[PDB]
RNA sequence: GCUUGAGUCUCGUAGAGGGGGGUAGAAUUCCAGGUGUAGCGGUGAAAUGCGUAGAGAUCUGGAGGAAUACCGGUGGCGAAGGCGGCCCCCUGGACGAAGACUGACGCUCAGGUGCGAAAGCGUGGGGAGCAAACAGGAUUAGAUACCCUGGUAGUCCACGCCGUAAACGAUGUCGACUUGGAGGUUGUGCCCUUGAGGCGUGGCUUCCGGAGCUAACGCGUUAAGUCGACCGCCUGGGGAGUACGGCCGCAAGGUUAAAACUCAAAUGAAUUGACGGGGGCCCGCACAAGCGGUGGAGCAUGUGGUUUAAUUCGAUGCAACGCG
């Protein structure tokens, strides 16, 4: 949120904004509550995240590369 | 095209003095492959440019070429549902290409007597950016200036 | 991956704000247990401590006060 | 003109427009310029270049105030939020510090349903 | 009579479990004031709307209602619906340790009773934002829709009514047995806490999978497997979960629940193509970048139409029309 880079900056270097959200929560509550889709989109979020992890421990094929 | 990056054919310079840029200029004026008649016009308009300016044949064309040579053009790069233009820098081998093309098409209009009198005046007004040859370079920048917010 | 009172056992206190500042970012937000590696038992207790220190004005809710 | 020393430059970079207002340290505005006031009507209002030219047209009419150093208040996502402050640093000003003043609610009022 | 079923006590553990009462921060809205100037807002674009009565922006002060960013996690609790800022009070349920006690007190359950999302209804308040209805502006051939500007009921509270959901892991409750692995969460025992530990034993839960089952998909120690107890439900599709009558309800409506007639189908899984205003990759004067044309004029030819006694017949989207 706050960044100084006291004397020798000469450039923004403002990665502390994107270090927490800077867009994430403000482009999430500006519309679309549903009281429902946060449950559905989060059930499928970890459902696909664990299959990317399941194939992360099951990629032991030769694949000839 | 789709995949091939071509290598263009070699161009033979003008058979009066070494100038490959002039060899492409007569090709833009070129109608129905009549090279002999087309070379007679790119000559007779060139010394007549020299008597009206006191320069040589090579340097007088380059004076009028810099006023018809653009630097940025607008192309339609589709991002999604909206449709606008995108300004990009002109390639150096492309900079003269539509610059020499604008001189010919502007000399296609405004008929005084004959073609040799047309592009000779077209090179005269483009030497001090007066005629329509530089205006067709001017207005391209207006679409480039009004759409330069797309990058 | 780091560890906390799950090994060096002590009860979570809302008054020792010196240790509580290590588990909040510069914006005052609570750092998740997926970064610090703390157990879920003490993360819930830590969450109450941060909320309690925010109530007693020992830790800021944010930096925009 | 009052010859002020320092000031604060508030930036209201909304989704459709970017409002750049330079105030003093006490919050009293000294001048402003918006992307939609600098021409650019329609789709060209919400672009980082229009936010960039909004700071350039906010670089003048202040200056008579003689501002040398200023703080930047960034609010809203904006199409820019980086070009409008890059032009402010290149306008002849001293960027002391930057903070985010986005009005992020802690689950307050209910968001609308619009834009399906 | 007895103890492995069930139950009670003793000591602890976790939890958004429920009800009542306060309190904190951010944010939105509104009011007043200060600074300050032509746009603000919105969209693919635009306009309705707001603004020179001075808007938008910024600051200060104040008034209100709602909900609790981060923590936050196929994490936890509850029979289900459902429940998350913090604190005070009351209180329910679950689990673990090793003991003590009763002694089959158990399981299920038609009827019956209670709880029961949201919307809605009755009475009294409240109303910030959101938002049916409705208005205006847009799109469209038309748009009483999707878009935008507003905006009432409602969303909030107190007491009742309604008892309806795709109330769904679409899988009733209780009990026993049957390869396993990888995790989460919460107790506990032993060993060295000798070092972000090692070895076991319980409750809940997530994923993958052996046998087995299934029409297949898939389930798979929380089984849709192997067995027992009980209740409810189905007998092709439409009609129809409709009418009639009964019961409940202020109403909306809910529950019970046919028949006539009509059809030889309806349906589920999976398979091969096709299609997608689905995704990923690639190609072709397909696009792009340029040149020269047609469509404007005359003429030649062909076709259709018209006409005629005949204006022979065939081709007549691309792939017929200077064709046979």
């Amino acid at each position: 949120i706050k960044v100084r880079e006291n004397e020798p900056f000469d450039v923004a270097l403002r990665r502390f904004k994107r270090s927490c959200e800077k867009a994430g929560v403000l482009a999430e509550v500006r519309r679309r509550e549903f009281y429902e889709k946060p449950t559905t989109e989060r059930k499928r979020a970890k459902a696909s995240a664990v299959k990317r992890h399941a194939k992360k421990l099951a990629r032991e094929n030769a694949r000839r590369t | 095209p789709r995949r091939r990056v071509i290598g263009q054919r070699k161009i033979l310079p003008d058979p009066k003095f070494g100038s490959e840029l002039l060899a492409k200029f007569v090709n833009i004026l070129m109608v129905d492959g009549k090279k002999s008649t087309a070379e007679s016009i790119v000559y007779s308009a060139l010394e007549t440019l020299a008597q009206r300016s006191g320069k040589s044949e090579l340097e007088a064309f380059e004076v009028a070429l810099e006023n018809v040579r653009p630097t940025v053009e607008v192309k339609s790069r589709r991002v999604g549902g909206s449709t606008y233009q995108v300004p990009v820098e002109v390639r150096p081998v492309r900079r003269n290409a539509l610059a020499m093309r604008w001189i010919v098409e502007a000399a296609r209009k405004r008929g005084d007597k004959s073609m040799a009198l047309r592009l000779a005046n077209e090179l005269s007004d483009a030497a001090e950016n007066k005629g329509t040859a530089v205006k067709k370079r001017e207005d391209v920048h207006r679409m480039a200036e009004a759409n330069k917010a797309f990058a | 991956f780091c560890r906390f009172t799950a090994e060096g056992v002590q009860e979570i206190d809302y008054k020792d704000i010196a240790t509580l500042k290590n588990y909040i970012t510069e914006s005052g937000k609570i750092v998740p247990s997926r970064i610090t590696g703390t157990r879920a038992k003490y993360q819930r207790q830590l969450a109450r401590a941060i909320k309690r220190a925010r109530y007693l004005s020992l830790l800021p809710y944010t930096d925009r006060h | 003109r009052k010859q002020v020393s320092d000031g604060v430059a508030h930036i209201h970079a909304s989704f459709n427009n970017t409002i750049v207002t330079i105030t003093d340290r006490q919050g009293n505005a000294l001048g402003w310029a918006t992307a939609g006031g600098s021409g650019f009507r329609g789709s060209r209002k919400s672009t980082p270049f229009a936010a960039q030219v909004a700071a350039e047209r906010c670089a003048d009419a202040v200056k008579e105030y003689g501002i040398k150093n200023l703080e930047v208040m960034v609010k809203g996502p904006g199409p820019g939020r980086e070009s409008t402050i890059r032009a402010l640093n290149a306008a002849g000003f001293r960027i002391t510090n930057i903070t985010d003043v986005t009005p992020i609610p802690h689950n307050g009022c209910r968001p609308p349903k619009k834009r399906r």
